[PDB]
């Protein structure tokens, strides 16, 4: 077993969860957190509170509870919402509008500060478009969208500071920091693209695709054991890992699945465990290595069909053992993803992991949380 | 590889020191121009005259920064018989707004009527004190009780250090079984006097500094004095700057059993002595890891000395401000 | 002053009963500093113009 979950039937759909920040560096769960609607009653942003950690919280249902605090309603879905600083909030609208609040935790309200009413858009049809990814390193702000523009802003402005346009742009899937002012994305072509914040121009700053079954890569993130090595997931089911600050090269091409990796996210307390969420109809915890000989988070969960918690250790006297990482030739095997279904769940659209603690809101009209990811 | 200009900042007078942030990016120049100029290495690195305000009277010899857990606080000394204290306080709450800054004299220690030859904060482990020395042979030792209570300064202790105080040094200490000590190099001129450097310890049961040692050997006006950073180093080393270069190893051979304090049994070796500068050696600067020493003198050169796996010491750099130094160098036996 | 760990540990039992909590301590509270600040406080509150009790404690010390 692995520290069973608290499920709170919130009677609500969830799209975006993002920790209320206090910047600097600390371990606690932000009890305060802002929530973007999938469709709760409308599309809105709500303020919610979670009794952090199994300590001082084993109550208010079973193992804690998040609680609604206030809310304010928002045109265009909250596909993405990141926090500039402790109480300045930046969300994208499906209406193609960049929205910034200053939250009032004591007044339990959100202040409608700054709006870039103008964003990514379609040409030849004159239609508006949402934003694919927001990038917040205080106070510099980056926006990237379907049509492929670049939207570079200093904090606190209602007019575009700059939008880089190109004679060559495309659809963008996932973005990550490579450095403080260096940026990478995975695209819908099987495309790995690079830019520096200070230096840009016409057509993508840097473009990559190579042998290894280039598939539309949907999710990218920088490892919880290092940032300049990053991981990407796409259609083919194989995870691609790279080391850059100006040049790409593969750590691994792990045959971790047979189908699209929609979103991947990284374990803090375990810089080498992963999670994946997918509206293919499933959600997996990803673990180092494979085989049921180690605690199986390959078939773990699913109510029944449960398997995990197997172990054996050589004393290194006359015993030898080898594993996959010790091979550098590409095309490695599966690495232990388990899909979990308690009794029934719908599209989980937002999740968060802090330490071995996990929260996640869904289209299953409820919230699922655990204190510990293992046992 | 930065070529040297003789071009200098707009200070119309001699520039005394420059002090850098104990957390980075921030520097400040103190001069005889009487205006203190705070420069800030930008993200591009371009440091510009971000602040410049008057702080003292007379030649402001030294500016010393303190870690922000001290507050963003600084001490400064000059020909004013006193020592000035400035913390930079800003308005408003720093979330995504940056208000207006302002220089704050938390205090200025009058230091009797004596010119502050050296002044600097106190180390972490011993509480939060600060030390001032003067050509009076008297070292004043001031105290601020609480975290928001900065401006107030009470002479917690004073150590009378015989000849006029010139250069001071705190002993690094991080063990409750260890004690804080101070070394004092004297720039008074007396060939007669040995032990021109005096060494004091805190005997805790006495609650007080006693004289630990002197360097009965020294009759040369000490330019500067510098403990080696020693906290994992199970003994201590001292760098001593005058016309030559003195390097001493101080190992606890007997720590007493019922008579500790007053003096504790240390072996001291002159583990190095050099005139390689061929002139009077002003300052020796340690690496923060306590493994590297830089040395400069009148000839405007700096020689760079390290310990080996026998811990012995070599010059690993010779840098010329009156000329152009040569390239790389390596050797074994 | 003549005792040690057991002495200070027990002395805290009555230092708390005398209720001193204000002012930050460095490197954790030590019964020595505790008594010193306690006596300083007793001074600064009850202040005789003639150092009577200065004398009293000095003479017990001697």
């Amino acid at each position: 077993m692995a520290d069973k979950f608290a499920a709170k039937f919130v009677s609500h759909k969830i799209s975006r969860t993002r920790w209320r920040p206090v910047s600097a560096s600390s371990l606690q769960q932000p009890d305060v957190f802002a929530t973007g609607s999938w469709d709760n009653e409308e599309n809105k942003v709500c303020v919610w509170a979670t009794s952090d950690f199994g300590a001082t919280s084993l109550d208010e249902e079973y193992q804690g509870d998040p609680k609604q605090l206030c809310d304010i309603k928002h045109p265009g879905d909250v596909m993405d919402m990141q926090f500039l600083d402790k109480e300045r909030i930046v969300t994208g609208s499906s209406t193609g509008t960049v929205t910034i609040f200053r939250h009032h935790e004591n007044n339990q309200t959100l202040s409608v500060n700054q709006r870039w009413e103008q964003a990514h858009y379609h040409v030849g049809s004159n239609m508006r478009a949402p934003c694919t990814a927001i990038v917040c390193s205080s106070p510099e702000i980056v926006s990237v969208g379907e049509d492929g523009r670049i939207n570079c802003f200093r904090a606190e402005s209602r007019d575009v500071l700059r939008t880089i346009d190109d004679a060559d742009s495309s659809t963008m899937h996932g973005v990550t920091f490579l450095r403080t002012t260096e940026i990478l994305t995975v695209n819908s072509v099987g495309q790995l693209k690079l830019w520096d914040l200070r230096k840009q121009g016409n057509d993508p700053t840097q473009i990559f695709s190579v042998t290894g079954e280039r598939v539309p890569l949907h999710c990218v993130d920088r490892h919880p054991n290092q940032q300049h090595v990053v991981a990407t997931g796409g259609q083919d089911g194989m995870l691609c890992i790279w080391d850059v600050r100006h040049g790409k090269m593969p750590m691994s091409l792990l045959n971790a699945h047979e189908a699209e990796m929609w979103e991947v996210h990284f374990h803090p307390s375990n810089p080498d465990h992963l999670f994946t969420c997918s509206e293919d109809g499933s959600l997996w915890h990803w673990d180092a290595s494979a085989d049921s000989e180690k605690p199986t988070f390959l078939l773990g969960g699913r109510s029944t069909f449960n398997i995990s918690r197997s172990s054996i250790a050589p004393p290194n006297a006359n015993q030898s053992l080898a594993c996959a990482w010790l091979s550098t030739d590409p095309t490695k095997g599966q690495l232990e993803i388990t899909n979990l279904l308690p009794s029934s769940t719908l599209s989980v659209n937002s999740l968060d992991v802090l330490g071995q603690n996990l929260v996640c809101g869904t289209d299953a009209e409820a919230i699922y949380v655990t204190r510990r990811l293992f046992s | 590889m930065f070529v040297a200009r003789s071009i200098a900042a707009d200070h119309k007078d001699l520039i005394h020191d420059v002090s850098f942030d104990f957390h980075g990016r921030r520097m400040a120049t103190c001069s005889s121009d009487q205006s203190v100029k705070v420069w800030d290495k930008s993200e591009n690195g371009n440091w510009h005259c971000t602040a410049s305000w008057k702080t003292h009277s007379g030649s402001v010899w030294r500016v010393t920064w303190a870690h922000p857990e001290f507050g963003q606080v600084l001490a400064s000394c000059s020909f004013d018989r006193t020592a000035a204290v400035w913390e930079e306080i800003v308005g408003e709450s720093n979330d995504k707004l940056r208000g207006q800054s302002h220089w704050v004299k938390r205090t200025t220690l009058v230091d009797s009527r004596t010119s502050v030859t050296d002044v600097k904060f106190a180390p972490k482990h011993m509480g939060l004190m600060l030390a001032t020395c003067s050509a009076d042979g008297v070292v004043r030792i001031y105290e601020a009780p609480d975290v928001m209570n900065l401006s107030q300064w009470s002479l917690q202790h004073e150590i009378s250090c015989k000849l006029s105080c010139s250069c001071i040094s705190w002993n690094p200490s991080s063990s409750r079984a260890h004690s804080p000590m101070i070394a004092v190099g004297s720039d008074d001129s007396s060939p007669n006097i040995m032990g021109k450097v005096q060494i004091y310890e805190y005997n805790e049961n006495t609650r007080k500094y006693a004289k630990a040692e002197t360097l009965m050997s020294v009759s040369d006006p000490v330019h500067d004095i510098a403990f080696a950073p020693n906290l994992g180093r199970s003994f201590h080393i001292l760098a001593v700057a005058t016309k030559d270069v003195r390097i001493f190893t101080m190992k606890p051979l007997r720590k007493e059993l019922s008579s500790s304090g007053g003096v504790t049994k240390f072996e001291i070796h002159t583990v190095a002595q050099f005139d390689n500068h061929n002139s009077q050696v002003w300052r020796v600067s340690w690496n923060i890891t306590g493994t590297v020493l830089a040395s400069s003198g009148d000839d405007g050169t700096v020689r760079l000395w390290k310990a080996n796996y026998m811990d012995n010491w070599k010059c690993i750099g010779v840098l010329k401000g009156d000329g152009n130094p040569v390239g790389n160098s390596y050797q074994g036996f | 002053q003549q005792g040690g760990e057991a002495a200070q540990a027990e002395a805290w039992e009555w230092l708390a009963a005398n209720q001193l909590a204000t002012v930050i301590t460095t490197k954790e509270s030590s019964a020595t500093d505790e008594a010193w600040r306690l006596m300083i406080s007793y001074l600064d509150k009850y202040e005789s113009k003639n150092t009577l009790y200065h004398h009293c404690i000095i003479n017990k010390l001697l």
